[PDB]
DNA sequence: GGGACGTACTGACCGCGGAAGAGATTCAGAG
RNA sequence: GAUGUGUGCU
DNA sequence: CTCTGAATCTCTTCCAGCACACATCGGTCAGTACGTCCC
């Protein structure tokens, strides 16, 4: 390696070769002068050690004499190890025509196209631009076209839009764990410096928008273009290779929008009226006369495959929600109406898509998922589902249950201090009564949350489901479960220890009120345990998957 | 420098179609070996492709056939590896046709 | 109280628990370490002399060449901090050590012939500690972290359920000295003691005890107990011990009660054990077989023939019975063994031991240490006496001795430094007693078994290593030294000490950069406790026990501050109120609690001492007497949070902030969020980035005041006074009367650091924050640095927030930003990039810096001067040549932009300086003249007033006095007297001071005007600083103070954002579908509190704009500052002023600052009360209106103020693409990294993805054409540029490289056939 | 006039881990 | 350029 | 007079991916020209 300014460094092998040549010359000289046998045997020992150090290192005496505490590199170290020649430059290579940036979300894009910055597109497709320019006669030599694209004329943008119009690309997230780790899309120019990506596709990559970075690759040959558009196209990957369950399941926001869209109340604007079709239903909603969700008699013109591909039209008059009729506008011909009569949670829309692809086909399923995405984000934006401190009501029976449990543990203490039971039995009784108190508090808070809302209906009052924001987020299955709500509103039960035992003193506090230092210091144990588990799980899984992919 | 870790008459020239002495720089010049210090004329990819050797005054054993657990030498001669370490590293003798 | 600087922004807070002890000096760890290290001390208990005395005075073999220590002296600071940091040279200092050299009379008593005492012989150059607590080496700033390791001493360990698939719980001990080799006493699955050197072959542990001059009978009595036997008349028999008899069976029958006792074969209960004393039976009768069923203890010798009767540790047999019967011995002594009380471990291990001689032990030890070596008597003796019986090659510290004595129930903490010949036996007996079932082992989790090594300790260790490695050459030179013909200057070499100290400070495992991008980062990077480095473990060998938290970390180590990743629990952070113990352990304060009175007297407890007392909790009310307001209180004895009686406690915590550190104490409402996101928030507060103009956080924690004071970027008033002159960079403060030194005096001057480069390419500056004609008290702030505001820590900005989805732009975690933010320029940051140049010397010709370079036009060569340097303040773009150099166009790298702000030139002798360097020298000289002249004038006015007042006596006028100059008064005479004598004395002092300042200015000019030293083989060094003005843009990363990260998705017009009924638009909108899942509920209360603060600020601003009277404003401020429950913040605005109230109200127009301590924050009721004080709704949720449709929503939405930040992950610093760039050399493959035109690495796991599909040509051209084919990719490019799309196969050159490497390895390999 | 070892200045030359697999190792059951 | 040193994101 | 089939000591290998910034790659004995303060 020639350093700057006359001087230069050297590799580790050169020292070994110099040592071997020097000792060989010294042995030749000692054979020339007929030295006594001890000297030539010492020289032979030195030469054997030098050859051993050149062929391998770290096996005889770890002799290096290269630098300060740094074992030099040999041919075994060239081939063996993590950074050996194989795993560094044979399997995982480094390829041009690539690039990386930070990803971001974009709602106005279909699931068969992705965003792309302009500078990246201008930098990657330079050969295609040169070819098209010198084909259209806008440049004589390659130097002319190179200087013109360096000057960044206006017409090169048109040339770029022409040459990229129908040229697919590839995307790639750094942790690749399965077949769907690398897919294909069609690029669309977007001003900026960040790659926009389809919302529903992000669920397959398992890549949140907390700053994750992806990579791009451009196929060159025509066969690769065909392989990308046919095999690795995002529209062809709708079912997981592991299980028959789909991969285009809506995750977080559109599910909340739909769940808020299809549910009836006790009294709304314009309840009891009639309507012809969903069109005038949406018209009434946009006019503001009728509320979003109310029981309205409407007529629908559904369809059904009577024969092997023969649709039959029919009419009906059902009692349904205005929002349900509005959602029916994007439903294709083949699906029945009884699929949208329920609350349409997460599993509901999952099986909806499952039955949609099972009957109609590919393109109807794709366009139906697209329309679901658009309308769900629209009505989720128009919903206005916020969160406040009043959204978490704490039942009044919690204090009394905690006082009863305290009386119980005090009585158990007073009984054990006289020697009636053993320590383990006392511990078991205490943990059992605290678990019972936890169950009681959980049932109390669930009863308080799920059905607190009572509203009159033309005089008399009546119970109904609740419209609490946190309850709508929990029940719809968007994020979290019942355990997290139990931890926020009620107590979080008991905690474990690094040993694995359970402390007899439970966490007698919620997250709405403050926590004393002791309970937080205890919960730190479980927090750090989970963090360490998540830290080491990837290090184990990498080697596991590597062995499994190497064995078969 | 003259033939050592790097050379031009043993491994190949530095720049394409240029001898070391500089007396010949031509694309037509092919295989014309010099006369002051005999060096042919070719490109540098042949310098990357060729290979040299080195000689020794005494034979030298190999370490992989020796130290590895399936010791091919040890399995061939049925002799413990420690005694072979002693012999190869000049610690004892081996009776080779010393009279049975 | 409430000084002028502490009065402009009176921060309201909610404090229930009253304060009892303020936060001490935050950097009292590293400064304390270095101070204790560097201070000389006649009592060599520590410091440098404690390291010198071990290596100093020495002696030769017999030549009487003894050099001896007398004293040393610290060298003067050669350079300053600023200029030396600009140069890039270590902030070191000389070390001149005085040494005395004597030579005794040749072969005689102590007759000193010559007593050479060389005056402070020179040696070494050690760096110094910066006032902030850093180092300066090569322009950067290292920070030596505190390494945590294991306490040197003794302990016990328990290998449980490890091997053999059984319940064997074999134990082992370990003696870890401060320096030397470890010693291990381990068991085996066959009940034998095994001793081991560090990690070498094991062997029976009796060998080391045999090697200590002992006899077998002494060895056996030293562990076991004898059994008494006696031949009264016949029928040998053993006496009765009541405790030995306990835990036995009736072999024949127990001889107690004379004749009738427990029947044949029983389990003797305690009743008969007490009967043993009730009938005091000692010795009656025992048969011979039960006696023969055991092993004799001592040896026996025949009385007639003088031969041996038997051997030690031998069981009894009929032949030995016959030999003892015929010999006739009464007193027989055997071993009382038991499977439950006295294990036969010692006797069995001695029996298995094959050797019996001590010389055999020496031979075995020497063979185990150095195999294949001739066993020599003297060599083995020296090795055994040098292994751990020597002072030089073995040294156990006094702390180690203390731990060793405390761990063995000793009393005296004194003793020797090496291991005695009794401690081994002591620890062996202790291990045997532990194996017997008494006591338990100690795991390595208790902080009493850990000790924090500091900077001074490592420095002393490295310096001692240097001394002991130069002592070899010292002895070698003195063995053949000369009589008197040379001084110790030629005897000693200063090379190795400097080499070792530079090796340790520059390139080590603990020395590293510091993050100047954030004062919080600077203060948290120093108070860091690592676990890596020498002596400690590594990043991947452990583990599962050393990563978790132990209940002793409470108050000592922060449980909730660590970088998430491959190192959890190893980079733990130190707490707030923690303090370094004298020994080196961790002390934490506690309040003394008497019977009923909680005295405010504080103490300090170690970790081992806490396990004895009981500690109360700060969450307990009291009233003027320390008595609790409860019947009983929650406490803990040993990790047992339970309920104890009220009149039993011993101590109570100081404050609730004791459990957390500064990295987490700056998070408001921490008591409501889980640690999984509190950790992320504490890291993101550390990874912040400053802005143009910082702003106070409306929701603070109170700690933000005592952070920037002790930080680096500030201006602490050294002495109070009055502001005289402050313009942009220099501050003149007139010194008060009582703060004046005797004799001469003056004023305090300050220089402010302007725009310069940090360690992470971030800007930094110091702006004044005071007005002219204003007093100041000593110990206040004068100039605010980056992300600071009037001595208050302020990281980022703050604005509105809304929790509602909007067209799905907030899909997973994205963040929406309105155009108002980028328009108002509130998140615009500054970046400074440094580019250097070299001018070396080649044999073809010296490298010139001429401004003429061919191949380019006049457009490129237009910004340069006559000397080839770009003009200062020239807008540069990508690819613009900045330095003209010939045998070389050092142009702007492709991607960066901005302007040029400064030029640096470093030259060496041989090449003259251009006009630029001379201009810089003249500017620096002009500044050094201006400041010295200002000082000269401001001090000379005093002497002129003195000579005026002296002239006033006798003869003086008034109007015709100020006309003749002040120097002409010295020219004026007066009648000869002591008055004129004082005039002449003052004139002499004037001339002396003038000449002294002239000499000082001459020296300062000579220091800078002279040449500069630099690296060899290079003449000129040109460093150019570039500055970039970049703002916020999509793709950037933002996060609040609760781990809620996100990437900016889209920037919308102002009107498209929602707005309330008053037309005020809405700022950044987050996603409300993250709170229930992440459980970071603490941010919503912060939002409500910020909304309340802004409402109060709006009321104040309205009442100020309508120009009301001061009484209404005072009344409203009294309304504001008097709400809530019992607090300590109780001010009275009716005492300050009429103008100060106006200034305070003008300062509060942006919003009333509200502080909140961590674990006793304001409750929800007080929040709603403060909301009701304003004009806001109770629930804090207001209707909105869409910018698109203009339609009201269907549910009130929560709004308020969050506290946004800005991180270093800028999108322009990650986006990188490349079509065709430079290639590698050994393998024809592309390069990687944003620099040097790198490309993405198509790794191995990605091949598996394509392998799952059916893509073949794709993978072929992926890893064949675009990667390795030197012949193929050229043809591919030529085909692509011609419209063709025909791929071509080829031969991977990396495969050829592998083939060549295998072939040169010595194995034939080659492609088979055609 | 003047000279020759400091003062650089190079030439070169030798120097806090499992888990498995495979080589030793020893114990006993007799013979 | 190769190694080493850390630091930061997944 | 000793063989072989199982229980133990002892030596060798590996541990996910990506990005960024620093240091170091001949030290020292043996020749080889300039040079300045007394001689
Ligand atoms: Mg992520
Ligand atoms: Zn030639």
């Amino acid at each position: 390696v020639p350093l700057d300014g006359g001087r230069f460094a050297t590799s580790d092998l050169n020292d070994l070769y110099r040592r071997v040549i020097n000792r060989n010359n010294r042995l030749k000289r000692l054979l020339d002068l007929a030295a006594p046998d001890i000297i030539v045997r010492n020289e032979k020992r030195m030469l054997q050690e030098a050859v051993d150090a050149l062929l391998d290192n770290g096996r005889r005496g770890r002799a290096i004499t290269g630098s300060n505490k740094r074992p030099l590199k040999s041919l075994a170290d060239m081939i063996k190890g993590k950074q050996g020649r194989f795993r560094q430059n044979l399997l995982g290579k480094r390829v041009d025509y690539s690039g990386r940036s930070v990803i971001t979300v974009g709602p106005y894009l279909r699931l068969h196209q992705c965003g792309l910055p302009k500078k990246m597109a201008l930098e990657l497709f330079k050969p295609f631009i040169y070819g098209k320019l010198e084909l259209r006669g806008l440049a004589t030599t390659i130097k002319a076209a190179k200087k013109m694209v360096e000057r960044e004329e206006a017409v090169v943008w048109d040339i770029l839009d022409e040459v990229i119009r129908e040229h697919p690309v590839l995307l790639n997230r750094a942790p690749t764990l399965h077949r769907l780790g690398i897919q294909a899309f069609e690029p669309v120019l977007i001003e900026g410096k960040a790659i926009q990506l389809h919302p529903l596709v992000c669920a397959a990559y398992n890549a949140d928008f907390d700053g994750d970075q992806m990579a791009v690759h451009v196929p060159l040959t025509l066969e690769a273009q065909l392989e990308a558009r046919a095999l690795m196209m995002s529209t062809n990957n709708i079912l997981s290779p592991a299980n028959g369950e789909p991969i285009i399941v809506p995750s977080q926001d559109v599910v909340l929008g739909l769940y808020y869209m299809t549910r009836d109340c006790v009294n709304a604007k314009g309840e009891g009226m009639v309507l012809t079709g969903p069109k005038e239903a949406e018209r009434l909603y946009r006019s503001g006369l009728a509320s979003l969700h109310a029981r309205v008699k409407v007529r629908i013109t559904e369809y059904e495959k009577d024969a092997n591909g023969e649709l039959v039209a029919k009419t009906s008059l059902k009692d349904t929600t205005v929002g349900r009729a509005i959602l029916w506008m994007i439903v294709p011909k083949g699906l029945p109406y009884s699929i949208v009569n329920q609350a349409l949670g997460k599993k509901a829309i999952s099986k909806m898509l499952n039955t949609c692809y099972r009957i109609l086909g590919l393109k109807p399923t794709v366009i139906f998922a697209d329309q679901i995405m658009y309308t769900g984000f629209a009505y989720a934006a128009r919903s206005g589902a916020s969160v406040g401190i009043d959204d978490m009501v704490i039942p009044e029976k919690k204090h009394e249950i905690i006082s009863e449990a305290e009386a119980e543990v005090a009585e158990i203490q007073e009984q054990f201090q006289s020697g009636l039971v053993t320590a383990g039995e006392r511990y078991n009784k205490v943990i059992d009564i605290w678990a019972a108190a936890n169950d009681r508090v959980s049932k109390a808070m669930m009863d308080n949350l799920q059905t607190e809302t009572v509203i009159n209906r033309d005089g008399q009052e009546e119970k109904q489901v609740s419209f609490n924001s946190i309850y709508m987020m929990a029940d719809s299955g968007a994020r979290g479960s019942a355990a997290q709500i139990r931890q926020l509103a009620g107590m979080r039960g008991l905690m474990a220890k690094p040993d694995g035992s359970i402390i007899e003193t439970p966490i007698t506090a919620n997250f709405r009120e403050g926590l004393n230092v002791l309970q937080y210091f205890i919960s730190t144990h479980g927090a750090r345990k989970g963090l360490a588990d998540t830290a080491l799980k990837t290090a184990n899984s990498g080697y596991l998957t590597r062995r499994l992919v190497d064995v078969a | 420098e003259r033939d050592g870790l790097f050379c031009a008459r043993i491994f190949g020239p530095v720049k394409d179609y240029e001898c070391l002495c500089g007396k010949y720089k031509r694309l037509k010049h092919r295989g014309v070996i010099c006369e002051k210090c005999g060096v042919e004329v070719t490109q540098t990819k042949v310098r990357r492709e060729r290979m040299g050797h080195i000689e020794l005054a005494s034979p030298t054993a190999h370490i992989w056939f020796l130290k590895s657990l399936p010791s091919r030498i040890g399995l061939l001669l049925d002799m413990p590896l420690r005694d072979i370490e002693r012999v190869l590293y000049f610690e004892s003798y081996v009776v080779i046709e010393g009279g049975m | 109280v409430y000084s002028y600087t502490e009065k402009k922004r009176i921060r309201k807070d909610f404090g229930k628990r009253p304060q009892v002890l303020d936060v001490p000096y935050l950097l009292s760890i590293q400064l304390d370490s270095f101070q204790k290290f560097i201070e000389q001390d006649p009592e060599g208990q520590y410091g440098l002399e404690a390291a010198f005395r071990s290596v100093f005075p020495i002696q030769s073999y017999s030549g009487n060449s003894e050099l001896q220590y007398v004293s040393y002296r610290l060298g003067e600071p050669v350079f300053d901090v600023q200029e030396c940091q600009i140069r890039g040279v270590t902030y070191s200092a000389p070390l001149r050590v005085k040494l005395r050299l004597v030579i005794y009379e040749r072969e005689a008593p102590e007759g000193t012939v010559k007593d050479i005492k060389e005056q402070e012989v020179y040696m070494g150059e050690i760096p110094l500690m910066t006032d902030n607590g850093t180092f300066v080496i090569n322009g950067t700033e290292r920070v030596i972290v505190s390494q945590l390791h294991r306490s040197p001493g003794v302990f016990f360990d328990s290998d449980k359920g490890k091997t053999h698939s059984s319940g064997k719980v074999l134990y082992n001990a370990r003696i870890i000295p401060y320096r030397g080799s470890w010693l291990d006493f381990e068991f085996d699955p066959k009940d034998n003691l095994f001793v081991r050197i560090d990690r070498r072959r094991k062997l029976p542990a009796t060998i080391i005890l045999r090697a200590l001059n002992y006899t077998t009978e002494q060895i056996l009595d030293l562990f076991f107990e004898k059994v008494i036997f006696e031949i009264r008349d016949n029928k040998l028999q053993m006496e009765l011990v009541p405790e030995r008899l306990r835990g036995e069976t009736a072999s024949f029958d127990i001889e107690a009660n004379g004749k009738v006792y427990v029947e044949k074969g029983r389990r003797i209960t305690a009743r008969h054990i007490r009967q043993l004393e009730k009938d005091d039976v000692k010795l009656i009768e025992v048969p011979v077989e039960y006696i023969a069923g055991k092993v004799v203890a001592k040896d026996y010798i025949d009385e007639s023939t003088g031969e041996l009767i038997c051997a030690a540790n031998m069981e009894l047999s009929l032949d030995l019975l016959a030999k003892l019967s015929q010999s006739g011995h009464k007193r027989i002594e055997t071993l009382f063994t038991n499977d439950l009380d006295h294990g036969p471990y010692i006797s069995e291990t001695l029996r298995v031991d094959p050797t019996n001689d001590r010389l055999s032990a020496l031979v075995e030890i020497y063979r185990m240490m150095r195999p294949g070596e001739p066993p020599t008597r003297e060599a083995a003796e020296s090795l055994f006496e040098n292994l751990f019986f020597s002072e030089d090659r073995y040294d156990l510290s006094a702390v180690g001795r203390m731990k060793f004595n405390r761990s063995l129930l000793r009393e005296e903490i004194e003793g020797s430094g090496i291991l005695s010949k009794d401690d081994i036996i002591d620890v062996m007996k202790k291990l045997i007693d532990i194996r017997n079932g008494k006591g338990e082992v100690d795991d390595i989790d208790h902080l009493g078994n850990r000790r924090i090594r500091s900077v001074g300790e490592m420095a002393e260790n490295q310096f001692r290593v240097g001394l002991v490695r130069v002592e070899r050459a010292v002895k070698e030179r003195l063995s053949l030294g000369d009589l008197d013909t040379l001084m110790p200057q030629d005897m000693i070499n200063a090379k190795p000490i400097s080499a070792a100290v530079k090796e340790f400070f520059g390139s080590s495992q603990l020395s590293q950069f510091m993050d100047q991008n954030n004062p919080l980062s600077e203060i948290t990077h120093k108070r860091r406790i690592s676990a890596l480095g020498p002596g400690g473990l590594t990043r991947e060998r452990a583990g599962f026990e050393v990563r978790d938290v132990h209940p002793t970390h409470y108050g000592r180590v922060c449980p909730i501050e660590t970088p998430e990743g491959p190192n959890i629990g190893l980079i733990n952070s130190l707490s707030v109120y923690a303090q370094t113990n004298e020994y080196g352990f961790l002390e934490t304060p506690y309040r003394k609690v008497t019977d009923g009175v909680v005295t405010d007297e504080i103490h300090y407890l170690s970790a081992i001492e806490e396990g004895n007392y009981v500690i109360a909790q700060a969450n307990s009310n009291l009233d003027e007497e320390g008595h609790f307001v409860e019947d009983l209180v929650t406490c803990r004895s040993k990790g047992e949070s339970s309920l104890f009686s009220r009149d039993q406690v011993d101590y109570m915590d100081v404050s609730t902030q004791q459990v957390v550190s500064v990295g987490a104490s700056l998070i408001p409402f921490l008591e409501h969020d889980d640690a999984n996101r509190a950790l992320m928030g504490a890291n993101m507060q550390r990874q912040a980035v400053p802005t143009l103009r910082a702003d106070k956080p409306l929701v603070g924690t109170g700690m933000e005041r005592a952070v920037a004071v002790d930080s680096g970027v500030t201006a602490v008033a050294k002495r109070g006074g009055v502001v005289q002159y402050v313009d942009a960079s220099r501050i003149v403060i007139k010194v008060n009367e009582d703060e004046m030194y005797p004799g001469e005096a003056g004023i305090d001057i300050y220089n402010l650091t302007k725009y310069t480069r940090s360690n992470q390419n971030t800007c930094i500056n110091q702006m004044p924050c005071v007005s002219l004609g204003e007093p100041v008290e000593r110990g206040d702030v004068l100039a605010d640095g980056p992300s600071t505001d009037l001595g208050e820590l302020a990281l980022g900005q703050n604005m509105r927030v809304a929790f509602m989805p909007w067209n799905g732009y907030n899909f997973e975690d994205s963040i929406l930003v309105s155009e108002r933010v980028v328009q108002e320029d509130r998140f615009t940051t500054i970046h400074i990039q440094e580019l250097a140049c070299v001018s070396r010397d080649t044999k073809l010709g010296p490298e010139e810096i001429t401004a003429d370079i061919p191949n380019v036009g006049e457009a490129a060569l237009s910004k340069l001067d006559e000397s080839g340097i770009v003009y200062i303040g020239a807008e540069v773009t990508g690819g613009d040549i900045l330095v003209g150099k010939v045998t070389s166009s050092l142009r702007v790298p492709n991607g960066v932009s901005g302007t040029v702000i400064d030029v640096q030139v470093f030259t060496r002798d041989g090449v003259e300086k251009d006009k630029r360097a001379l201009e810089i020298e003249e500017m620096q000289l002009k500044q050094a003249k201006k400041d010295l002249s200002e000082e000269l004038q401001i001090l000379e006015a005093g002497l002129f007033s003195r000579i005026r007042a002296v002239l006033v006596a006798g003869g003086v006028e008034a109007e015709k006095l100020d006309k003749l100059p002040r120097d002409r008064w010295l020219e004026l005479g007066l009648t000869d007297e002591e008055k004129q004598n004082q005039l002449e004395q003052l004139a002499e002092q004037y001339d002396e001071l003038k000449h002294e300042f002239e000499k000082k200015l001459e020296a300062k000019r000579r220091k800078i005007t002279q040449g500069d030293d630099l690296a060899p083989g290079v003449l000129k060094i040109v460093k150019v600083y570039l500055a970039v003005k970049r703002r916020i843009q999509p793709g950037d990363k933002m996060a609040g103070r609760h781990g809620n990260k996100g990437v900016i998705s889209k920037i919308n017009p102002i009107e498209d954002m929602p707005y309330d009924e008053n037309g005020t638009p809405v700022d950044i909108v987050l996603n409300p579908l993250g709170v229930p899942s992440r459980m970071n509920i603490g941010q919503i209360l912060e939002t409500h509190l910020g909304m309340a603060a802004k409402g109060i600020g709006d009321k104040i601003n309205a009442m100020l704009k309508q120009q009301q009277e001061v009484a209404k404003l005072r009344e409203f401020i009294q309304r504001a500052y008097d709400l809530g429950a019992d607090v300590r913040q109780k001010v009275d605005l009716s005492t300050f002023s009429d103008e100060e109230v106006m200034r305070l109200a003008e300062n509060l127009r942006k919003g009333m600052p509200i502080a909140t301590p961590v674990f006793d924050g304001a409750k929800e009721a007080e929040i709603k009360e403060l909301l009701k004080l304003g004009d806001l709704p109770t629930s804090g949720q207001i209707r909105l209106y869409d910018g698109r449709t203009g339609e009201q929503f269907e549910r009130p939405v929560t709004v308020g103020y969050m506290y946004m930040l800005k991180l270093n992950h800028l999108v322009d610093d990650k986006m990188h693409a490349r079509s065709t760039g430079s290639y590698s050399l050994v393998t024809q493959q592309p390069l990687g990294g944003k620099a040097q035109f790198g490309g993405q690495r198509f790794g191995e796991m990605e091949v598996w993805a394509l392998e799952a599909y059916g893509a073949a040509y794709t993978l072929q051209e992926m890893l064949t054409v675009k990667s390795d084919d030197v012949n193929g990719r050229t043809k591919m490019y030529k085909n692509i540029v011609d419209g063709n799309h025909q791929m071509e196969p080829g031969m991977p050159e990396s495969f050829n490289v592998l083939l060549k490497e295998i072939r040169s390895l010595g194995i034939n390999i080659e492609l088979e056939d055609e």
